[PDB]
């Protein structure tokens, strides 16, 4: 080796008797590693080889054995000691050249491995929210890099004989008691792989929607576990095949993992926290682009839909509120409720847009109406706004008979708006009930409005 | 009994030692550090509650020192040991705790190589009690793609060599073979991605950066070629024989590739030239020059025009003409940027500068000199012009410009 071999051997008097022991003393083993031979000349290779980077201080079942080759070795635990650098710096600590492993040697690895990658992936997000430490693209790759990585390490986390028992196997009393806990298995997998959408709030849909992700998740590590497969292994060495195809098949966590990793990933790509007419538009314009996902049932992508259209409809109604709207002069209602108007003229063109591509799916065979017709609704509610807001603007354009017209006209549109605002379920019932007093308002202005 | 809340400093301040302590314990430095309050009750969940760091940042800025929680995050010269891994506490006191040593720094990157290289050698040796199941072998490939990509971050903050960090080690199963393929089919990618147009596009577009920027593809293309000749291996042409179009696809490009650097190491001879011409200009302390550099600049382009006829296979003769231009561009603004600035500003302030703003006149003079002997070396050259200065130069002319419409109102100003 180099001339540092002091404080390495020193280290491993430290350390070897920590690893390969409860406390106590190191049998040496580096000097009957160094007076046999290949040991001492290995260990030379550690220190001071740029090529094998790499060492092992393998424990073995007390033997101790220093050696590169890797052999896993029950029942010991370990420390491994790799330099990596060419000529083992004896101007500097034997700690500070080579990077310490403690090893389990058959014993709980692939945990201990998991955990350490989930540590290495939280110092790798903490880098990436300070500086550099990845550049440009190079590090906006890096960042992709770990964002694998830790995709892998929550893979890891998700993964943490069959004649072992002799005459215990063939019993009615035990593989009955088995066959009815993976049936009973079978009835809790079906509770959470059918409710109705019914109305709504956006973060409900999406919440469900990522509680499905996680419990489906959760419930496929609890089936990933290796007792709860060798029980279905149990049971189908035993050929009681009718709780064993009868848990798989009829749980359908096959299809309903990947309808719950559907609605996880419509989440991830998704109003209501909205107060501006400005922020209600661009609401709207957010929603209607993370909706394009769409090739990537026709019946689970309305449903959704319609859950978004409800939220919008209950923000509409809770501005014009905020906007006492037969107090406020009609001229600063309108500058208001025209960038109302202008969403509602967006939201009017996506359904023409939606319309079409159900017209493509009629033309190629020879539930989905009710909610094109509750959008059609929402789209004609958001334009009666937007004439009433138009109406006050030109008023104030013009002439004092026609300013106290438009006034009139403010002031009965701000409590059809207030109505809405009070209750959702109202917004609904009450809407249908202001169209047919609005006729009637409308008739008494258009009188005023002639003379 | 050991220890519990203490048991973990104890034994963590023998292992740490910085190669000869072995104290085992009573840190006096370590109880004094205790009462952060998050890290105590961090320390007290790692002892007899699976993961416990015990940070050393030395120097730097905003060191930590004798810092660290249970999880939390360094930013340091750390060690996390486990401590009854969900809970083996309140029993034997902690056996199946598990120590690693986390120096200062990369270094977080060659940690995960080694831990990849001890998984691998995990999988290698029992196969596990169905914790790994058959996701050791996938854990494995995990694993590998993990050490390309920080191999491709190794490249990013280096040069390159992608390819050889995607070829797999100690390969003894068709599938795998596929999987290095389908990694030395990004590192082709990679070739082809760089552009010298892509860096004229995001400012820049400097003499010496462009010549710079050849000098680094070739380099990347040489080092390519010379990981090419290690790539095939007598193994590796094995695999893409049973089964091929995926093989002859990563052949093709990589031809493609040895051809493409025999035209960057000519592009890299005409880079080295140009690296001397840039040379001249970046050595400039922006003081004078332009009287000079007017002078200079004539023979600069009778060197580039020279440089067409003596390569001649130069691959990309009418792209590196927008490099070229781009070039003696960016050049001319960092001059003009010099002489006027806060200086300008300055000088109009004051009122008492006539001849300054003559100077400026003269600095718009030497851009003349470039264009004219840009057309001085059109005629010389005689056919094969290219330049297309009348979009190219448009970021010059632009520039002078404005300078003009200065030195128009400048002048006016001294009237008055």
């Amino acid at each position: 080796k180099y001339s540092k071999r002091i404080a390495w051997m020193k280290t491993t008097i430290c350390d070897s008797l920590q690893l390969k022991d409860m406390i106590v003393e190191e049998s040496f083993q580096y000097e009957k590693n160094k007076n046999l031979l290949e040991q001492f000349l290995s260990g030379e290779g550690l220190n001071k080889i740029f090529a094998y980077y790499q060492v092992q201080e393998q424990a073995q079942n007390t033997t101790g054995d220093l050696e590169k080759i890797q052999d896993k070795a029950v029942w010991f635990l370990r420390i491994t000691n790799p330099a990596d650098d060419k000529k083992k710096a004896s101007q500097q600590d034997g700690n500070d050249n080579d990077i310490i492993f403690g090893e389990i040697t058959p014993n709980t690895v692939p945990m201990l491995n998991a955990l350490m990658e989930s540590v290495y992936s939280r110092q790798i997000d903490h880098i990436i929210t300070e500086k550099i430490q990845f550049a440009e693209e190079e590090q906006v790759l890096e960042f992709q890099q770990h964002s694998n990585k830790f995709s892998s390490e929550v893979r890891e986390a998700i993964n943490l004989l069959d004649y072992e028992a002799i005459s215990g196997l063939s019993e009615s009393e035990k593989m009955q008691h088995y066959e009815m806990k993976f049936n009973e298995w079978i009835n809790l997998i079906s509770s959470q792989l059918r409710k109705d959408e019914k109305d709504a709030g956006p973060a409900t849909e999406l919440i469900y929607w990522r509680s499905r992700m996680q419990k489906i998740t959760n419930w496929s590590e609890q089936l990933k576990s290796k007792d709860f497969q060798i029980v279905k292994a149990s049971l189908q060495r035993h050929k009681n095949h009718d709780n064993q195809r009868p848990r798989g098949d009829e749980s359908k966590l096959n299809e309903a993992k990947d309808n719950v990793k559907y609605l996880t990933t419509l989440e991830k790509f998704i109003p209501l926290y909205n107060g501006t007419p400005q922020q209600i538009i661009d609401t709207l314009p957010a929603l209607m682009n993370a909706i394009k996902m769409i090739h990537t049932t026709t019946d689970k992508m309305t449903g959704l839909f319609i859950k978004i259209t409800n939220q919008m409809i209950k923000n509409c109604k809770d501005r014009i509120l905020n906007k006492m709207i037969w107090e406020q002069d009609p001229a600063e209602l309108i500058e208001v409720l025209g960038s109302c108007i202008k969403l509602y003229c967006e939201y009017k063109k996506c359904y023409n847009d939606t319309k079409e591509k159900v017209a493509d799916m009629p033309k190629g065979k020879t539930s989905d109406a009710q909610i094109f017709g509750k959008f059609d609704t929402f789209v004609r509610r958001l334009q009666k706004l937007i004439e009433i807001f138009s109406n006050i603007q030109q008023f104030n354009a013009l002439l004092e008979g026609m300013d106290v017209l438009t006034n009139k006209f403010k002031k009965i549109i701000d409590d059809f708006k207030k109505k809405g605002h009070n209750l959702l379920d109202t917004a609904n019932n009450k809407f249908d009930r202001d169209w047919v007093e609005f006729n009637v308002e409308i008739s008494h202005l258009d009188g005023e409005l002639q003379n | 009994m050991g220890d519990h809340s203490q048991k973990d400093s104890p034994e963590d301040f023998i292992i740490n030692r910085l190669s000869q302590a072995l104290g085992i314990q009573k840190e006096k430095i370590k109880k004094s550090l205790e009462t952060q309050q998050d890290d105590k009750g961090e320390v007290t969940n790692k002892d007899e509650f699976i993961q416990q760091d015990n940070s050393t940042n030395i120097l730097w800025v905003s060191g930590q020192s004798e810092k660290c929680t249970f999880y939390y995050g360094q930013l340091i010269d750390k060690f996390k040991k486990k401590g009854i891994a969900i809970k083996l506490g309140l029993h034997k006191l902690t056996n199946e705790n598990v120590a690693k040593d986390v120096v200062v720094v990369l270094l977080e990157h060659l940690n995960s190589v080694f831990n990849e290289i001890m998984s691998p050698v995990m999988q290698n040796p029992l196969n596990q009690q169905g914790w790994t199941d058959l996701v050791a072998k996938d854990l494995m490939e995990k694993f590998n793609n993990y050490v390309a990509q920080v191999y491709v971050l190794l490249g990013q903050i280096k040069g390159k060599t992608m390819l050889p960090l995607p070829s797999h080690k100690l390969t003894s199963k068709d599938k795998a073979h596929v999987f290095e393929g389908s990694i030395i089919t990004w590192t082709k990618q990679i070739k082809n991605v760089l552009k010298l147009e892509p860096e004229q596009l995001l400012k820049y577009g400097n003499d010496p950066g462009p010549l710079a920027e050849i000098e680094f593809w070739q380099n990347k293309r040489d080092n390519l070629n010379l990981i090419d000749s290690q790539l095939k291996s007598v193994e590796v042409q094995n695999i893409l024989h049973f089964l091929k179009s995926t093989y002859t696809t990563p052949f093709t490009k990589l031809q493609a590739e040895v051809k493409k650097a025999r035209l960057e190491a000519n592009e890299n001879y005409r880079y080295l030239f140009t690296l001397k011409d840039l040379f001249s200009k970046l050595q400039e302390s922006q003081p004078s020059d332009f009287p000079t550099l007017y002078e200079l600049f004539i023979p600069i382009m009778h060197t580039i025009l020279l440089i067409y006829n003596k390569s001649k296979t130069y691959n990309q003769p009418p792209r590196l003409v927008v490099l070229i231009r781009e070039i003696c561009n960016a050049i001319i603004s960092n001059a003009q940027a010099f002489v006027d600035k806060d200086t300008i500003f300055s000088l109009i302030d004051s009122k008492e500068t006539t001849e300054a703003c003559d100077k400026l006149q003269v600095t718009l003079d030497v851009c003349s000199k470039f264009k004219d002997a840009y057309f001085e070396y059109k005629a010389k050259a005689g056919g094969n012009w290219k330049l297309t200065s009348n979009a190219l130069f448009v970021r010059l002319d632009s520039f002078l410009e404005r300078c003009q419409d200065i030195l128009h109102l400048t002048n006016t100003i001294v009237q008055f």
